[PDB]
């Protein structure tokens, strides 16, 4: 089962077409899957091309020999998912899976929305300080989110994490952390978060004096 | 019965789909892998007419409209004397 | 162009377990009946047992108890298995296909058309011996004969070809004979034109399996 | 409704012992075959064993075949997977599935029922439970009318752990983060929520983070900065 | 079991002999008689099922016909190839059965060896054992007189002779006698000799090397 293409990202009302190919067909039988963000995985096709309860009619599968292909057609943003074709084959049984296609859901571009977390006090008296910046709900899904700390821009004393694109809104959002020893983090005033994204009229730059 | 139920789960009936599908078509080795595969339940009637309702059950999304249902029912009951088995006496295909 | 052959070790220590494999090539073995057939010392044909893809099996229940068989149709492959041998299991080991196959007169018939080419396997306590091989060096009326003489190996058997097998005319590879210390010998020889000895070399390729010995020796005039 | 709810998850130390359990529920157990399939980090879908509804006959994945074992306890509706020599490769999310077709059918029809799935990691590494640092909403994460909060769950192993607000009572506007794997070995996200910036003060938000393998469940009250 | 008894045992015919085998069975059949040829090295090839439906590439030669059970393979016009042991299989039932085999060995005429000797090798007697080797190539009937001589003394208990099996083209025989010494018994003569008597011969034929010698 070679699966392709690996990455898809179309707009809603657009057509998908993801496709299989079986190296071997012996006793075969084709299903596809759909795991949604959070989501137990979702049976949407077996054998080929019968439709699993609960699933809208724009979902249809097809095979032509050793391809198999599955065509989601009028595109919703609830489609947001990575889908995983699967057979089950010969005696005794044998089940693969493909490697996936990631289906991003295109949306009208969308600002992120940006915040800064000064550390805890509680985490000080830990002894460490932890700097958070969120960028809200923007889409696409590029984005440079950088900790500039007293002018000089921090790399590799962070780490940044992104939500998967929501299945309502079709946005994403991201988190950047720096972490910082107590003694280090009082070696410096002025800690900043440069964000460019081209949602935004300009880069931004939301930042807080260390002690206020 | 149970007996029945683990042979049935490890047959491969597909050759079957293939071959009583190709017939109609007219109105390779398809017809003799599934006769193989029938020969199995040759010795349980109860069982063979279970294999035989169980290929009518796959192939109802492939059929429409009951010409086509009866045209491929008829074939699907011929199918083990076609083989060259004995077929069950009993066996309704819904 | 479906083919069979068997796989395995030639030599089993008695009260272990034999254990062989055939490969189905050419085509999918799946939904055929498949089986395995020995040819003891005694020359008859002995029916093992048949194997379905579904892995249903019917055995002869002579050793029923002692046989299984397993099917990997992902493989293309089925498999032998034998417990506790002992001498009476010595034989040549055959895989089949067992087909019903219909005829032109539209009746259906049971019969075994392929076969693989067969492995021996040897039960004995002997450990394995690699042979050492030797040239039969030629000496009228325009015929030479030479030859290889392969020594002291055990268990059966060897294989041999000449010039990795262009030369085939004129060959006899004679049958093994055990000689009184316990282990196998033959000779290969050839009769060649007299006056090629001096424009074409000879080469016989010995290889014996069960000890991963695979000589050539080239065979010149003294 | 079907229902599958795997458990059991946890560290497993390579060469030691684990028993996966899946519960089973809204349909007749016993008449449909069972699966196990995992998804490393990282990775896709990788099927890992079935066992069928009609004999109890077991199938195995070549990469686990001879450390696992699937089990089947019908009086009590319940899969089991034992995982007796783990390995760097089985460190996963082990999901339970229900085969669509019932026993007893050449037919293939998939798997219509997964449970959601339990976090097996193999290390020799020692587990270790949160700690929870809040986020509070100052002036600089207030945006118009729409303040941001949130909960900083730092330095846990292994995976995973779940954050709620308000004990649940609060789903909107609420974003976890998939967690980073920080050079020490251990894990660390955080939890965020918009909420209007009226509320502050008048409403209160707390953070319920649990971490089952280290039996923690932490409430931190965010307070506004 | 469906015991299958076949007859003759064996037999021995000439190019374009009829040859006919009959096969008896303990139990009514009703339809799966098959007859098989095994040539020599090789597995059984189906010739015929069904008592009397040939298999496709084998050749009009063979029929088969019967019922019941009462059997019978026609081979109409041996030839050389033909060489081998046939045997009639039932497969109308569950365990498969085989006859014993009926051997087919040819008759033809008489053809004399060629005799060749071979000395040891330089190679084997560094390893204290000196193997001579005498061939006798190509002849018909099988019965031959292979005498070792060493210095015109007879030798006895010092030798072991291996045959093959009729060529399947010209239906002979190739046999090799090994005379197997010490080193150091092979360093004491000279005149190692191979005297070979058969029908085809006019006389006894001597071949001989000295050791040491050309
Ligand atoms: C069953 O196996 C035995 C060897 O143990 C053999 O002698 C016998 O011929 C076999 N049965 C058949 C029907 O070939
Ligand atoms: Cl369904
Ligand atoms: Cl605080
Ligand atoms: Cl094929
Ligand atoms: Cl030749
Ligand atoms: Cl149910
Ligand atoms: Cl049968
Ligand atoms: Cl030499």
């Amino acid at each position: 089962m070679t699966q392709s293409p690996a990455t898809l990202s179309l707009s809603p009302g657009e057509i998908a077409t993801l496709s299989c190919r079986a190296s071997q067909t012996v006793s075969s039988y084709l299903a596809w899957y759909q795991l949604k963000p959070g989501q137990a995985p979702r049976l949407l096709i077996y054998d080929a091309s019968r439709r699993a309860a609960g699933i809208p009619a724009r979902f249809s599968g097809s095979e032509s020999g050793t391809d198999f292909t599955l065509t989601i057609s009028s595109l919703e943003p609830e489609d947001s998912a990575v889908y995983y074709c699967h057979q089950r084959s010969n005696w005794p049984p044998v089940h693969t899976f493909g490697q996936g296609t990631k289906l991003e859901i295109k949306r009208t571009v969308a600002a992120p929305s940006v915040f800064i977390f000064p550390p805890s006090d509680e985490q000080l008296k830990s002894g460490t300080a932890s700097v958070v910046c969120l960028l809200n709900n923007f889409y696409p899904r590029e984005a440079k989110v950088q900790w500039k700390v007293d002018n000089a821009l921090q790399s590799g004393n962070s780490q940044e994490s992104v939500t998967e694109q929501d299945s309502k809104d079709s946005t994403y959002s991201l988190s950047s952390t720096l972490t910082l020893s107590k003694a280090d983090y009082e070696k410096h005033k002025v800690y900043a978060c440069e964000v460019t994204h081209q949602g935004l009229s300009s880069p931004v730059t939301k930042s807080f004096n260390r002690g206020e | 019965a149970r007996r029945c139920q683990s042979q049935l789960e490890r047959a491969n009936l597909r050759p079957c789909e293939q071959h009583l599908m190709q017939k109609i078509q007219r109105d390779s080795q398809h017809q003799e892998r599934c006769c193989n595969e029938l020969n199995e339940f040759e010795n349980n009637q109860r069982c063979m007419c279970e294999a035989l309702q169980q290929i009518m059950e796959n192939q109802s999304d492939r059929l429409q409209g009951r010409q086509q249902e009866q045209q491929f029912k008829r074939e699907l009951r011929n199918l083990p004397q076609q083989c060259g088995l004995r077929a069950p006496q009993r066996c309704d295909l819904d | 162009q479906v083919q069979l052959q068997e796989s395995g070790p030639g030599l089993v220590k008695p009260s272990e377990t034999l254990s062989l494999t055939c490969t189905v090539s050419g085509g999918s073995m799946s939904s055929y009946y498949w089986g395995w057939i020995r040819q003891p010392a005694g020359r008859g044909l002995e029916w093992i047992g048949r194997i379905f893809t579904t892995g249903s099996t019917i055995y002869n229940a002579s050793l029923n108890s002692r046989v299984s068989m397993s099917v990997d149709t992902s493989k293309n492959q089925f498999s032998l298995k034998l417990t506790s041998v002992t001498a009476a299991d010595t034989a040549l080991y055959f895989c089949v296909r067992d087909r019903r196959g219909r005829s032109h007169d539209s009746n259906w018939y049971w019969y075994f058309d392929l076969w693989g080419r067969g492995t021996l396997v040897t039960v004995s306590s002997a450990s394995t011996k690699g042979p050492s091989v030797f040239p039969l060096a030629p000496s009228s009326g325009g015929t030479a004969a030479l030859g290889c003489l392969v020594k002291d190996y055990f268990p059966e058997p060897v294989t041999v070809s000449w010039n990795s097998g262009a030369l085939t005319s004129g060959v006899h590879t004679f049958p093994a004979v055990l000689q009184s210390s316990g282990l196998y010998s033959l000779s290969s020889v050839v009769t060649v034109p007299s006056s090629s000895l001096g424009t074409q070399t000879y080469i016989c390729n010995v290889n014996h399996k069960p000890s991963n010995t695979k000589v050539d020796k080239r065979v010149e005039p003294k | 409704e079907v229902q599958l709810v795997e458990s059991g998850g946890g560290v497993v130390q390579p060469g030691g012992s684990l028993r996966l359990s899946c519960v089973a529920s809204g349909f007749k157990f016993q008449n449909y075959g069972m699966s196990w399939v995992r998804q490393a980090p990282g990775k896709g879908l990788e099927w890992v064993a079935d066992i069928s509804g009609s004999d109890e006959s077991t199938y195995y994945a070549d990469s686990v075949k001879g450390r696992f074992t699937i089990s089947r306890d019908t009086s009590k509706n319940t899969l089991h997977l034992q995982m007796s020599s783990p390995r760097a490769e089985d460190t996963a999310l082990y999901y339970c599935a229900k085969a669509t077709a019932p026993a007893g059918k050449y037919y293939y029809y998939g798997m219509d029922v997964w449970g959601q799935g339990t976090t097996v990691t193999v290390s020799s590494a020692s587990t270790k439970g949160p700690s929870v640092f809040p986020l509070a909403p100052s002036s600089k994460s207030t945006s118009g009318g729409t303040a941001a909060l949130g909960c900083l769950v730092k330095d846990y192993f292994p995976e995973p752990v779940t954050v709620s607000w308000n004990s649940g009572a609060l789903t909107s506007g609420v974003h976890t983060f998939p967690a980073v794997l920080q050079s020490s070995g251990l894990y660390s996200l955080s939890s965020v929520v918009t909420v209007p910036s009226s509320s502050l003060g008048t409403q209160t938000y707390i953070c319920n983070v649990n971490h089952k393998p280290s039996n923690t469940k932490v409430d931190k009250r965010v307070e506004p900065k």
